[PDB]
RNA sequence: GUGGGAGAGGGUGGUGGAAUUCCCGGAGUAGCGGUGAAAUGCGCAGAUACCGGGAGGAACGCCGAUGGCGAAGGCAGCCACCUGGUCCACCCGUGACGCUGAGGCGCGAAAGCGUGGGGAGCAAACCGGAUUAGAUACCCGGGUAGUCCACGCCCUAAACGAUGCGCGCUAGGUCUCUGGGUCUCCUGGGGGCCGAAGCUAACGCGUUAAGCGCGCCGCCUGGGGAGUACGGCCGCAAGGC
């Protein structure tokens, strides 16, 4: 049910649609390098759908990654 | 006459001779579009996410510019030219839009 | 004859065999083991056992290039590949960690009809 | 695409008086610009169809309005039709 | 018309990373693979497992859904250009200019055809290994057309909501996508669920009607024979109407 953190009310003020603040994007990954699901993220339909393409895009710029390595296990 | 935004991603082992050729260029040929360049962001060396060209960082710079639609494409060529240059990637200017206000 | 005495373990397991390769940290391997190193040759080489005589005879190996702490590095899904992890874990060897590393396509290629209604 | 000022231009130009956006003739007039747009859009990339869609739809609504101007006031239709050049 | 919005709607070019196969180099040893169990197969010309570099083809993981767009077929990495549809607010403009639509014209998944190209993975036919009483199959190892691109044909379907299009009227509750507003909420367009009256043979439908009505088109008239025969039209052929 992912009582843990709701990632957009564990952030301020800030802009979905920019894609070279990584700062703030990598909140948005998971430990793997994938798009967290709505239930993570917090947010809505519009603002999820807006933060997938600007997360490409910084993906393609060599900002944010494609994939990772999981740790543990 | 779009106002678009042009990322560059080059080289980072580069002398700042070379480097002061690679803008040279850089601005030479968005002079040869008709560019008219409203600002620019000169981030520097920063640490890529993934290898590019085996090259573990990277060197970026931003141009936010205005230039005929038309030849936008065609310019992107040109700044994919240079060996020095690893990414380009030109994307339609867009006003911010703000979450959690 | 090396004596690396640091290195890396890739488990790489299936529904089939499980494999076992130890290498240095530049990842040129040493020594290696399987199911089918041991005596095992079918279907019992799927086996969980099968994969800790592998990964027990994979670190008996690399104790004779003299190593001690390894990383663990898990390919695959199947059976006894936590039972070659259980097995490395204390097989003397110290675990310094471990990764699964399966490489998952962005959907190149299309799979065999065995592994379809997917893509 | 088709900026603000050409659409002014065009509007102003066919407006049967000051104010008038909405006239047979200004309706036309538009849709003729659209559709020689388009068509000239369609000599290349002649393989995108559902713009072509778009292309006979919007040929349907000239005609039909023509058709309703060539009823009230043939007069009009015809001074239409010359300063337009269509029908060939 | 003016001003705003969302979208995998379409076309052209460029481009990104993961994975598979092949090639080169390093390291490394006796098997890998595959199944219910096996064998064919690959491996001492060094395979499998691992690291590094390169080539090529195809498809876009997470986002992603009970979501969105399109007339239908159908559409999903990213960027740019060209381009269609559509919704809301303002009450600004014309003044019945509307609806449907035989024939016509165009679009039309997959397979299939012609010419040229491409060919990584998969894979009809086909070559083999198993299973079986047999196994012209299911399972396993190979593999050609094809799947991919361009141009031109083909016109089929469980082309499905098995529900033609447009307009009006007839309780609401709830979830959701997308606008606007006095932003508890009101109002509008789209997608779901339960249900008023009512309808239905029943199942079920129920403001997204299968209810109450009007307009126009298409189609049905017991089952097999049969989507066959003949004729005509279309097609390079397969074959279609
Ligand atoms: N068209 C492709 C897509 O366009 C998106 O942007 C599209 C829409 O957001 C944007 O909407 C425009 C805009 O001016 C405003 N919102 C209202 C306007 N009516 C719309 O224009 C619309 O109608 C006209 C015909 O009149 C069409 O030519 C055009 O394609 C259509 N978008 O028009 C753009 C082109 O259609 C994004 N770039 C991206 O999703 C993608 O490239
Ligand atoms: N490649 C981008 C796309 O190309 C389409 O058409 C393009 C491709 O379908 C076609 O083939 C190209 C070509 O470079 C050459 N034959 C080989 C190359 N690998 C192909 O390009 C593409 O191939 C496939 C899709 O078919 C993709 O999976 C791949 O990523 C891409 N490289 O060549 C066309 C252009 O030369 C459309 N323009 C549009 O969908 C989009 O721009
Ligand atoms: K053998
Ligand atoms: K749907
Ligand atoms: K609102
Ligand atoms: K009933
Ligand atoms: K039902
Ligand atoms: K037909
Ligand atoms: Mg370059
Ligand atoms: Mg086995
Ligand atoms: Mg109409
Ligand atoms: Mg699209
Ligand atoms: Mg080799
Ligand atoms: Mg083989
Ligand atoms: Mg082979
Ligand atoms: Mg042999
Ligand atoms: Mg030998
Ligand atoms: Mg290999
Ligand atoms: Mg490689
Ligand atoms: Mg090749
Ligand atoms: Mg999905
Ligand atoms: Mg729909
Ligand atoms: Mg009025
Ligand atoms: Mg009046
Ligand atoms: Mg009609
Ligand atoms: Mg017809
Ligand atoms: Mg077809
Ligand atoms: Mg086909
Ligand atoms: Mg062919
Ligand atoms: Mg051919
Ligand atoms: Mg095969
Ligand atoms: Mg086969
Ligand atoms: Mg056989
Ligand atoms: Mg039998
Ligand atoms: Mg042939
Ligand atoms: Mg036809
Ligand atoms: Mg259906
Ligand atoms: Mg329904
Ligand atoms: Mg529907
Ligand atoms: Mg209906
Ligand atoms: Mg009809
Ligand atoms: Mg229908
Ligand atoms: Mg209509
Ligand atoms: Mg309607
Ligand atoms: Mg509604
Ligand atoms: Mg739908
Ligand atoms: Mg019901
Ligand atoms: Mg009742
Ligand atoms: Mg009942
Ligand atoms: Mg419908
Ligand atoms: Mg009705
Ligand atoms: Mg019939
Ligand atoms: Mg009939
Ligand atoms: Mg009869
Ligand atoms: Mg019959
Ligand atoms: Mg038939
Ligand atoms: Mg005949
Ligand atoms: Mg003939
Ligand atoms: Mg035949
Ligand atoms: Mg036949």
């Amino acid at each position: 049910p992912s009582r843990k953190a709701k990632v957009k009310a564990t952030l301020g003020e800030f802009d979905l649609r920019d894609y070279r603040n990584v700062e703030v994007l990598k909140r948005f990954l998971s430990e793997t390098g994938k798009i967290l699901p709505r239930r993570r993220t917090g947010l809505s339909a519009k603002e999820q759908r807006i933060l997938a393409k600007t997360i490409k895009r910084a993906r393609i710029l060599g900002l944010l990654p494609f994939t990772e390595k999981l740790v543990r296990k | 006459m779009r106002r678009y935004e042009v990322n560059i991603v080059l080289n980072p082992n580069l002398d700042q001779s070379q480097l002061a050729l690679e803008k040279e260029i850089i601005q030479r040929a968005l002079e040869n579009y008709g560019a008219r360049v409203e600002k620019v962001e000169e981030l520097g060396l920063r640490r890529l996410a993934y290898p590019i060209a085996k090259d573990p960082q990277g060197y970026f710079l931003w141009y936010q510019v205005e230039m005929p639609e038309d030849r936008v494409n065609d310019l992107a060529r040109e700044l994919r030219i240079r060996d020095n240059v690893r990414r380009v990637m030109v994307v339609k200017s867009q006003e911010p839009f703000l979450a959690n206000a | 004859k090396r004596q690396v005495a640091s290195g890396r373990a890739y488990i790489h397991a299936s529904y089939n065999n499980t494999i076992v390769t130890i290498t240095d940290p530049d990842g040129n391997p040493i020594t290696w083991s399987s199911g089918g190193v041991i005596g095992y040759k079918g279907s019992r080489k799927g086996t969980p056992y099968a994969a800790q005589l592998a990964a027990l005879d994979a670190a008996k190996k690399a104790m004779a290039y003299g190593m001690q702490s390894v990383d663990v590095i898990v390919r695959g899904t199947g059976a006894g590949r936590e039972q070659a992890i259980r097995a490395l874990q204390a097989s003397g060897l110290q675990v310094k960690s471990i990764v699964d590393d399966t490489p998952v396509p962005h959907n190149g290629c299309r799979p065999k009809k065995k592994f379809r209604k997917a893509s | 695409p088709i900026t603000k000022e050409e659409k002014q231009k065009v509007i102003q130009e066919f407006a049967r008086f000051p104010g008038d956006t909405g006239s047979t003739e200004v309706q036309v007039a538009l849709l003729t610009l659209r559709i020689n747009r388009l068509s000239e859009h369609l000599k290349v990339h002649k393989k995108d169809h559902h713009s072509h869609r778009g292309l006979l739809m919007m040929v349907g609504q000239r005609r039909r309005l023509l058709r309703y101007l060539q009823r009230e006031d043939p007069e009009r239709y015809r001074a239409l039709i010359e300063k337009l050049g269509i029908r060939g």
